[PDB]
């Protein structure tokens, strides 16, 4: 109760920002590359993996990729801590959706929900906002395949291709130049992000466990979402090589 | 729904039924009943059956931790003063009727909680709708200290007299020894019904069946 | 007892309700409007007690309302109805219980023409015809012997008039005049209003 | 319960369900609700099935005690007040019993209704049971005093299959008797369910 | 205050084949949750071609069975013959209306053999009303009873099969299987089992054995 | 729970918070808009970049009701909490009256928002000014701004965002009774007010109108350089 | 009631900063996942006779095929203990089956996120190494203050943990049996540890088929010999 | 009671290496009937789906608190539920609704995601789990859908036997309800596919 | 109680009786049932006096602190809408109003009527109280939208002081309000009985 030891997190600058929003954003800037691309037959999202080690397990799925429904799918970069409340909270919005009205969540509306709540903290409560940046893909009835980003102080857009991260501007760069709009397909943006991948990076020796890809596609009238197996990644890492030299 | 136990020199013998039946029919006929507690502690459920379940389920929950904090040997008593509580608390709303018995440091004992809350130290008794069958049994024929085998003659005989004189108790029966070295598990031994068989078998033969629609999904 | 019907064509949605509004011994209402609209080709028909009918519907009124401004585009057929279905369902349980009887009509771009029956209880079912009320007994067997998925709007409101008909030969309530309106491709089209000289 | 009889050109047709359940359990399905009375008299049951087959066995004993005795060949008017009068002394005890009267005499096929309070009715088109509202639907509409004996059978078909569709109580198979001068006649017995896929196709 | 009546349980089958007529009933006893007796017969024998079981509030079906027996004898003394089948069956409906305003609470099941040889099952009600059926159910397990005789019986949601009269070898081992399917589901039911055959010879009593749970 | 006096009084009354919150209003989008004879004219710029953001979700241009539209210029998250609680509380009052919304009894309460949030306890005053403008009955047009502080003030032409004075500057001149007086006239002034901000421009500029019981109509880019395509 | 952990200029948390150098410092713990079983040996160090070895315990038992070691703080274990206990009790109340490692860890590290955001509250000193059996595969994971959970094969913990991670890193690799996966963590714990070593030094406790179990001082004697 | 309101029935039966589970396609109000598309089983996933009867407003209700469970416990956990787990998931949901519980009966059955093994369960109103080593049902004649599948089930029986076990069970009980009827749905779960049904049944 | 009101060309005509009786016993015969809301809107009474009394004064509080706000003299329509509003939180705890009111606006002279289970009615003429059905036959007997002034001031005299005479709970002098643009005012106020020796002769 001691106002010595109150911060006041809501005063504005001068300039008329705030200080924890603009020091989040900076902890999501030392986060690992994350991209993703929309293209006409599906959505792709990959990303890097920055902890290595002989000894890790990673028997489990992806890292930095979560599954939000069965429709839709996410991304992380920030800190973990904070995104496991996020991915939490998130497959809560979306699922009190399906409590009302029974359906497929649209993507627009899971993005408006969560965005409510980041920005509820840092106007009132005097806790600390999130760390975490997420990006979103999946299908909808209306506007189709989608991909979207969002950051911490509650802003958000859509996007037709994005990276975050490390090596962000240097990826958005790149989809300036080669990417193009209603041409490229999902087949076409998988070759073309793995490239973007293998240049932006500048830790050599890309293997199939240092990268990771999970692409989502609707087909037969039923979203399928996977994530390519090692031997798989390998095999596009034969194809990309032949490419780069 | 029959249950009772028994305690002898050498330890303390808890029997049940194994069928469980909802208010017009039989729901299970080989349905357990004895939970588990603590390795020497073990107790039946009685009376209104997800109520019995459930309570079992926060007692054996309770106790798991008091035997993790204390790293030591569970009280028999501690558990009905948890059973009891929580009864209180609802006010008699939980129509759980419960038996608790087990060996500790002290030794063997068996306790008794009614749906109400109410408990009572005892060497033997019985719950449920069969209670009265076993008790008369235990009541005539009950020696201090008998030997093990002894007990277990008894108790079968008792758990077979309340089967056999109530509806609402019937299949195999289940009788959990527990002993200061240690407790033994004993699944259906005692079967007194022997006609198990029947007269003749039903089979169809494919085709006789009137299917409208028909489809395949692959998986 | 208020009266509902509705009838899904094949590419249409045919309704109708009865305009009476009456208290003790008297109709005070005569020409009262039963028809909520939900969204551009999305009715809506709720009847039951008296305080709850408009009560309640105004709340699934605005509640549409506020997806269709939100998202910037309305509820399905399918999506509204089960919306207004965990509505009735949240307070059932509460201090003031809802009676009311709802028949959803809307049109899809895609699925087509939907109809949807909920009950008091919020129980929603799908079926091509439904009906609220004591006269619903002697209606929808009418229904049930002229009904066929390629029927034409033509035919269907002939037919509709000799199920209402019905209702001033048996039903014992008056009901002089029932509104009559369609739903298609084309929006909201009003029809004849009932008249009965 | 389902019970529907109307009159017309050719005579009265009397159609009705088979089926009688108590509580959510259907105690028989093949049971025959109409009642035999006379050979030109045909009667029906509604409600209770005891009070109608022990009340409706005495009206047949009246009747057949009046032909008996003057050998006129009792009206049907004077048989369904003999019926109603009977309900009355006994009213407010509890009986229930639904019925309806069938048969032609000097003045035509007459139909009429007694209630279990008394109440008689005379008219063109009667029905009763827990299905009588789904009854009167399908049978008013398309209905003229006109209609032949082959088209009065559809109508009567129809009324039956598409009222128990509708009615957990109703079912079992269609029983349609015809009247004619000499007597009723049965026509036909067929299954709700049978009739069912043939309005579906 | 009084309660009138209560549920004593048990359960009544009949079946009826081509020649021949078979009426079977537990030996249980049984009010509430504690068992009177395990042999109680339900079934009683009215003449040679007639046997009627009871099921039901046990009060009633004594009281009413003397009475049946002692209208048995004012017909058959004063008409110099038994009575057939579906006579008893039509006597007890008015019987049961008597007491209209304080109906008598039983589940009575009659079945036999009439003048044509062919067997009469009549399934009553409490206010008297009657029917004849091939099979009838009754009791507690009445529920349980009547769709495995719809199949197995009835040849009922059958496609495509050859429909043989029911078999006196066959109609045993069915009235057998479902009590001993039944005794295993019901409370009220098992203990013993007793099947009296009626046939153009004779009645024949059986006895078969059930679980004692 | 966090209950604390977040807006203090200065030695000079003034406020540092509220101040602060309207100079993140002036760093905003420009945003304008202007009330016509039986139409109104709402348009912002749009700081889209390399064909990659979608154009759907951008949108600054909000409807409240059919008769009542808004645009904003300010913190773009505590805008979504506004025009959603408006919403909400617009169509209640619709649920209380059975006529509609005057514009002037929406913009009361979207500034008593303002006014509530500022000066209650542990809250953050709102970053962000809009533009409620929209129709009365007999089809009088009406444009109202509200205030970080919690004023709101009426307007027969209005701008917000960067800029926002230079605009009134080209307003206040330019604005007379030839001014909005057909629709040729009101397009062309809402147009040549914005023609001064672009930077860049082209067709990154958006337009919106609404014309009598009309819903809100958005005026194709296709027409926008048409419009344009006209300066003499 | 308000957050006491706040983001720097750089956008680190400083509050959990320290919590990761107090973990650091704390008493040194190796672990080791090997073939069917886990090997976990900690250091119980005490500085005079007088201290009863078998009042308190280092290595507790989370359940019956789950084991937990720590080094760090001690009263902000036993709070650990207590959560992550009673949490294992609310599952068997849900669930009524034992706990899998993998949400037993995930939601205990929640309870570790909740004190970097409410206020009033320092966040936990403690980094946890959980051990669990589960469908016939051993776990190991490795938690610290932060509530990021991993899983390791095998690692360190404690003081001077680089050296025990890269003597595992050089010594340690598949197809070792449980025998071996006990002398492997022994001589990791050799290097770590400074003086004689004892059985009251050590506390060793494994987890197998038959679930986690701690070792017995007449047993450890016997590993004791090499 | 309540639970006569909407009637209903549920079955499910336990083959050899496979399980069948059928229920009616009846909605009615008391003496009204409503539709006949009703649809009294549910997705679990993959070889796994549950049976629901009762008050449909209960139907409905429960099995979105159920879905609302089960996908949480999907996206959380990194494997498919075991029929086993999801029985326990039920009688948490029941149970902390004791004072004000739901009217529903919930009947659960589904395969094994180890190899092959088949696994059936069912609830009470009360929540009580019951694990059967033959079959399970529930609804208003539940006392009628005993009596065909005491006698007719089998120790072991194939997918040929199964199916025309549980067929005639349900055509045959169904018919002797009044609240219950107009159609029956049957799934079959195999190992290596899943077969979906609609039996010819009388409209009554 | 007679409480009635009715719209037409010229405006609104409200037209009440002035007694109210506790039992056998008359409590007050100069009641005033007419409430004053505002210069131009009129409110009536029914059912309980108390229950009216209490909320149709904050139905006036709620008129005036809509017009100090906004300053747009509050429309029939959304008073009448408030005051439904106000009686559906307290529905089930027994309260009982009845209420007409009565007011020009823009659109024009509305009626409308709010129940004590908030039923809420649009319509040309209304009546509410014990001898509401009494009122509707002499009203609707004679009457059309184009009445004139003086037209209009027989039909409502005539409907109060013939309706009084066959109910025991309604009678006194007869108040009649008529409704204007600028606002309502105060026609005649006369006893019934006065008025019944004029209708003999």
């Amino acid at each position: 109760m001691s106002r010595r030891y109150d911060s006041r997190t809501t005063i504005f600058s001068p300039e008329g920002r705030l200080y924890q929003v603009e020091y989040a954003m900076e902890a999501i800037g030392h986060a690992g590359t994350c991209l993703g691309i929309l293209a006409n037959d599906g959505v792709l999202l990959a990303a890097e993996r920055r902890n290595i080690h002989k000894l890790l397990d990673e028997v489990f799925f992806s890292e930095k990729i979560y599954k939000l429904n069965e429709d839709m799918a996410c991304s992380v970069a920030g800190i973990t801590s904070d995104a496991n409340v996020l991915t939490n909270e998130l497959r809560l919005i979306a699922q009190r959706y399906l409590l009302q009205y029974q359906e497929p969540i649209p993507c627009e509306q899971l993005v408006t929900a969560l965005c409510d709540i980041k920005q509820a903290y840092t106007q009132f409560g005097g806790k600390r906002p999130f760390g975490v940046s997420l990006l979103y893909i999946g299908w909808d009835k209306h506007y189709g395949f989608q991909l979207y980003q969002s950051d911490p102080s509650g802003n958000y857009g859509g996007w037709k291709a994005t990276c975050i991260g490390n090596n962000s501007a240097a990826a958005v760069s790149m989809l300036k130049q080669d990417y193009k709009e209603g041409e490229m397909t999902l087949k076409s943006a998988l070759a073309l992000a793995i490239k973007v991948l293998n240049k932006t990076m500048d830790v050599s020796k890309l293997s199939a466990e240092k990268v990771e890809i999970a692409t989502l596609t609707r087909e037969n009238g039923k979203t399928v979402i996977r994530v390519l197996k090692q031997k798989e990644v390998e095999q596009l890492i034969k194809k990309h090589e032949e490419e780069e030299a | 729904t029959t249950i009772a136990g028994l305690v002898f020199q050498d330890g303390v013998i808890l029997g049940a039924d194994t069928r469980a039946t909802n208010d017009s029919v039989v729901a299970d006929k080989i349905c357990e009943k004895i939970h588990f507690i603590a390795p020497k502690i073990y107790c039946c459920g009685a009376g209104v059956a997800a109520d019995a379940e459930m309570t079992t389920r926060m007692a054996a929950s309770n106790m798991e931790l008091h035997a993790l904090s204390t790293g030591r040997e569970c009280r028999v008593a501690t558990v009905t003063r948890m059973l009891r509580q929580t009864l209180f608390r609802y006010q008699g709303y939980v129509g759980a009727s419960l038996i608790v018995g087990g060996v500790d440091f002290t030794g063997p004992q068996l306790y008794s909680v009614h749906p109400h809350g109410s408990y009572s130290r005892l060497p033997f008794t019985a719950l449920g709708s069969g209670q009265d069958a076993a008790i008369a049994v235990l009541e005539d024929r009950f020696q201090p200290n008998m030997t093990l085998e002894a007990a277990q003659e008894l108790l079968v005989e008792a758990i077979t007299a309340g089967i056999l004189g109530d509806l609402g108790s019937g299949g195999n029966v289940d009788a959990c020894v527990i002993t200061a070295a240690g407790a033994k598990m004993l699944r259906a031994l005692s079967s007194p019904t022997k006609p198990i068989e029947r007269s003749s078998q039903y089979r169809f033969a494919p085709g006789t069946t009137p299917v409208l629609s028909q489809t395949v999904v692959p998986l | 007892m208020e009266y509902l019907i509705g009838i899904q064509g094949p590419d249409y949605v045919l309704v109708a309700s009865d305009r009476v509004a009456a208290s003790n011994i008297v109709q005070m209402k005569d020409d009262h409007d039963k028809m909520f609209k939900m969204s551009e080709k999305i009715l809506l028909l709720c009847v039951g007690e008296a305080g709850d009918t408009v009560q309640f519907a105004e709340y699934i009124q605005k509640n549409v309302q506020l997806y269709k401004m939100r998202n910037g585009y309305e509820l399905s057929p399918t999506a509204a109805a089960n919306f207004t279905r965990r509505n009735l369902a949240d307070y059932l349980r509460s201090r003031t219980p809802y009676h009311v009887n709802l028949l959803l009509a809307g049109y899809d771009e895609h699925e087509g023409p939907a109809l949807y029956y909920m009950d008091y209880l919020a129980a929603l079912a799908k079926a091509p015809f439904a009906a609220h009320g004591y006269g619903a007994f002697l209606t929808l067997s009418i229904l049930d012997r002229y009904y066929t998925p390629t029927i034409s709007r033509e035919k269907a409101v002939e037919l509709l008039r000799k199920c209402l008909e019905e209702l001033q030969k048996r039903f014992i309530l008056n009901l002089p005049t029932f509104s009559v309106r369609i739903i298609d491709r084309n929006g909201i089209h009003d029809l004849d209003n009932i008249s009965f000289p | 319960t389902t019970t529907l009889a109307f009159k017309f050109q050719h005579g009265v047709i009397v159609a009705v369900d088979s089926r009688a359940s108590a509580g959510n359990y259907i105690a028989t399905l093949k049971v025959n609700k109409v009642i035999e009375i006379n050979p030109y008299l045909l009667g029906t049951m509604s409600g209770c099935a005891a009070d109608c087959l022990y009340w409706e066995r005495l009206l047949a004993k009246e009747c057949r005690l009046y032909y008996l005795r003057n050998g006129e060949r009792i009206s049907v008017s004077a048989a369904s007040k003999l019926l109603s009068n009977m309900m009355c002394q006994y009213r407010g005890m509890g009986l229930s019993m639904g019925s309806m009267i069938c048969g032609w005499d000097k003045k035509g096929p007459g139909l009429y209704y007694v209630d279990e309070n008394g109440t008689r009715l005379s008219g063109n088109m009667f029905s009763t049971g827990s299905g009588n509202s789904h009854a009167y639907g399908v049978m008013d509409s398309g209905y003229r005093p006109d209609l032949s004996i082959e088209e009065a059978y559809d109508l009567g078909r129809r009324a039956i299959v598409h009222a128990t569709h509708r009615d957990s109580y109703s079912g079992g198979v269609v029983n349609m008797y015809h009247m004619k001068e000499d007597g009723w006649v049965k026509v036909e017995s067929t299954d709700v369910s049978d009739l069912m896929h043939q309005y579906r196709e | 205050r009084f309660s009138p009546y209560a549920f004593n349980g048990g359960t009544v089958l009949a079946i009826a084949g081509e020649d021949f007529s078979i009426v079977a009933s537990d030996t249980r006893l049984s009010e509430g949750f504690s068992i009177h007796t395990r042999d109680s017969p339900k079934c009683y024998k009215l003449t040679d071609k007639t046997v009627i079981g009871c099921s039901g509030f046990h009060g009633d079906c004594l009281t009413l069975t003397k009475i049946i027996e002692a209208r048995l004898k004012m017909y058959k003394h004063s008409n110099n013959k038994a009575m057939t089948t579906g006579a008893i069956a039509a006597m007890l409906s008015t019987i049961l209306y008597s007491r209209r305003f304080f109906p008598y609470y039983v589940y009575n099941i009659i079945g036999g053999l009439d003048e044509e040889g062919k067997g009469a099952v009549y399934s009553f009600d409490p206010v008297g009303s009657y029917q004849r059926d091939s099979f009838k159910a009754g009791g507690s397990a009445s529920a349980m009873l009547q769709p495995l005789l719809d199949n197995q019986v009835g040849f009922k949601n059958m496609q495509n099969v050859e429909h043989v009269p029911l078999s006196l070898d066959r109609a045993m081992r069915l009235v057998k299987d479902v009590f001993i399917s039944a005794a295993e589901r019901d409370v009220y039911t098992g203990d013993a089992l007793k099947v009296c055959i009626v046939t153009k010879e004779g009645i024949r009593g059986e006895t078969v054995p059930l679980r004692k749970d | 729970s966090y209950d604390r006096a977040i807006t203090v009084f200065s030695p000079d009354g003034h406020l540092f918070q509220v101040e602060y919150a309207q100079e993140a209003v002036k760093k905003g989008s420009t945003a304008v808009g202007v009330r016509g004879k039986d139409i109104v004219v709402l348009g912002v710029e749009k700081k889209s970049v390399a064909k990659l953001q979608d154009e759907r979700t951008v949108r600054k241009i909000c409807a409240l009701d059919d008769n009542v539209c808004m645009a904003f210029a300010g913190l773009t998250a505590d805008a979504r909490i506004v025009i959603n609680r408006a919403r909400v509380e617009c169509q209640s009052h619709r649920l209380t009256v059975e006529d509609p919304v005057t514009v002037e009894y929406i913009t009361r309460y979207i500034a008593s928002l303002k006014q509530r949030y500022t000066q209650s306890n542990g809250r953050r005053p709102f970053g962000i000014s809009a533009l409620i403008v929209g129709f009365d009955f007999d089809g009088t047009p009406r444009l109202y701004q509200t205030d970080p502080s919690g004023t709101y003030h009426a307007w027969k032409a209005n701008a917000i965002g960067r800029g926002a004075k230079s605009v009134r500057e080209f307003l206040e001149k330019n604005y007379t009774d030839e001014a909005i007086e057909t629709d040729d006239l009101t397009i062309k002034l809402v147009i040549k007010a914005l023609l001064e901000v672009v930077q860049s421009g082209g067709k990154n500029i958006e337009l919106a109108v609404m014309r009598r019981d009309q819903p809100l109509k958005i005026l194709n880019p296709e027409e926008i350089e048409k419009y344009v395509a006209e300066i003499e | 009631s308000f957050s006491l952990t706040t983001f720097s200029p750089s956008g680190k948390l400083v509050q959990i900063e320290y919590a990761l150098a107090a973990v650091a410092g704390g008493a040194p713990s190796v672990g080791i996942k090997a073939a069917n079983g886990v090997v976990l040996a900690t250091e119980k160090k005490q500085k005079s006779i007088l201290y009863d070895e078998r009042s308190v315990h280092k290595v507790e038992p989370i359940t019956k095929h789950i084991g937990l070691v720590y080094s760090g703080m001690g009263p902000d274990y036993r709070v650990l203990v207590h959560r992550a206990r009673k949490l294992a009790q609310q599952y068997y109340l849900v669930y009524q089956e034992p706990i899998p490692t993998a949400q037993l860890v995930q939601r205990v590290a929640s309870v570790m996120q909740e004190y970097t955001q409410s206020g009033g509250v320092r966040p936990f000193g403690v980094s946890l190494l959980i051990c669990g059996w589960n469908e016939g595969r051993p776990y190991l994971f490795q938690s610290d203050p932060s509530g990021a959970y991993f899983a390791w094969k095998a690692t360190a913990m404690g003081k001077n943990y680089v050296n025990g991670k890269t003597f595992l890193e050089k010594r340690y690799n598949e197809d070792l049996e449980l025998e071996d996966a006990i002398h492997t963590a022994i001589l990791t714990l050799k290097e770590s540890f400074e003086g004689q070593m004892t059985e009251d030094n050590i506390e060793v406790g494994i987890c197998n088929e038959a679930g986690f179990r701690r070792l017995t001082p007449t047993e450890v004697k016997d590993y004791l010999a090499a | 009671s309540i639970m006569s309101y909407n009637g209903g029935a549920v079955m499910a039966m336990k083959g050899k290496n496979c399980v069948a589970i059928a229920a009616d396609r009846r909605f009615g109000i008391q003496a009204q009937m409503v539709t006949t598309d009703f649809q009294k089983i549910f997705p679990m996933g993959d070889r796994l789906y549950i049976g629901l009867a009762g008050l449909a407003t209960d139907v409905q209700t429960v099995a979105q608190r159920l879905k609302f469970r089960l996908n949480l416990y999907e996206l959380k956990e990194g494997r498919q539920i075991k029929p086993y787990t999801l029985m326990s998931m039920v009688a948490n949901l029941l149970y902390e609704k004791r004072f004000g519980p739901y009217y529903t009966e919930p009947v659960i059955a589904g395969l094994d995601p180890k190899t092959f093994k088949p696994f059936i369960c069912s609830l009470d109103l009360i929540g009580c789990p019951m694990v059967t080593d033959d079959f399970v049902v529930s609804g208003t004649c539940t006392e009628q859908m005993y009596g065909m599948c005491e006698s007719l089930w089998e120790p072991n029986m194939d997918p040929e036997h199964l199916f025309e076990t549980i067929s005639q069970a349900m055509l045959n009980a169904v018919d002797r309800d009044a609240v219950s009827g107009m159609g029956v749905i049957v799934h079959i779960i195999e190992k290596d596919k899943i077969t979906t049904r609609t039996l010819k049944a009388r409209m009554d």
